[PDB]
């Protein structure tokens, strides 16, 4: 995910010194992982079922 | 032939019940921290008027 920015106000006097200045986007991040293995067990004894 | 004003003020008949920007400067979880990321707020709020 990305989020806004602030803002900033408007400065000439300064914008001639810090023209290449940096700003990170400020972004964020999230994971999953696999979390269920399960079984399901029967029996079925046909001959002894007749 | 020209007519200057002296010292005139731009809040005339202006009655402020309360001052909005000493507000917005001190609000620590108040209702006014929606505008805490505006910058030009401290222009806005002296001109918006009229």
């Amino acid at each position: 995910y990305t989020d806004i920015t602030k803002e900033k106000q408007y400065d000439a006097e300064e914008a001639e010194q810090k023209v290449f200045e940096r700003e990170m986007p400020n972004v964020k991040t999230l994971f999953h992982e696999r979390n269920r293995q399960g079984f399901y067990h029967q029996t079925i004894q046909d001959d002894s079922l007749k | 032939m020209r007519i200057t004003f002296n010292d005139v003020k731009t809040s005339l008949g202006i009655t402020e019940s309360y001052d909005i920007v000493n507000a917005i400067r001190n609000s620590q979880g108040d209702n006014f921290k929606s505008y805490v990321p505006l910058a030009t707020a401290n222009n806005v709020a002296e001109v918006g008027a009229g």
